[PDB]
């Protein structure tokens, strides 16, 4: 239900 | 608990906060920016570690175990609201677990 994509990818 | 206060300030709040993952729980979820409209419904309980930094400071705690338990009502926030493997609940795990370690060194009294 807070499906945000947050965490960084390369 | 006035030492396992200033441990939770100093040593467990500190370290979580600078964390890498820290910044989501750094304010109360923001429902509106976030568009969660049940979020304010399903809990019962808002908390962050913007709000338990400002108990530890501003003397709102008489023991450790209500500070502990408001970090442990955050997570638990995370994971009732949350999909399992959304990078949300991912973040909520790292921090969970870097202050269960934190928790398991409290100091005695």
């Amino acid at each position: 239900a807070k499906r945000h994509r947050k965490v960084l990818r390369d | 608990q006035t030492n396992q206060l200033q441990y939770l300030l100093r040593v467990v709040l500190k370290t979580l906060w600078k964390h890498q993952f820290a910044w989501p729980f750094q304010q109360p979820v923001d429902a509106v920016k976030l568009n969660l409209p049940d979020y304010y419904k399903i809990i019962k309980t808002p908390m962050d570690m913007g709000t338990i930094k400002k108990r530890l400071e501003n003397n709102y705690y008489w023991n450790a175990q209500e500070c502990i338990q408001d970090f442990n009502t955050m997570f638990t926030n995370c994971y009732i609201y949350n999909k399992p493997g959304d990078d949300i609940v991912l973040m909520a795990e790292a921090l969970e677990k870097l202050f269960l370690q934190k928790i398991n060194e409290l100091p005695t009294e």
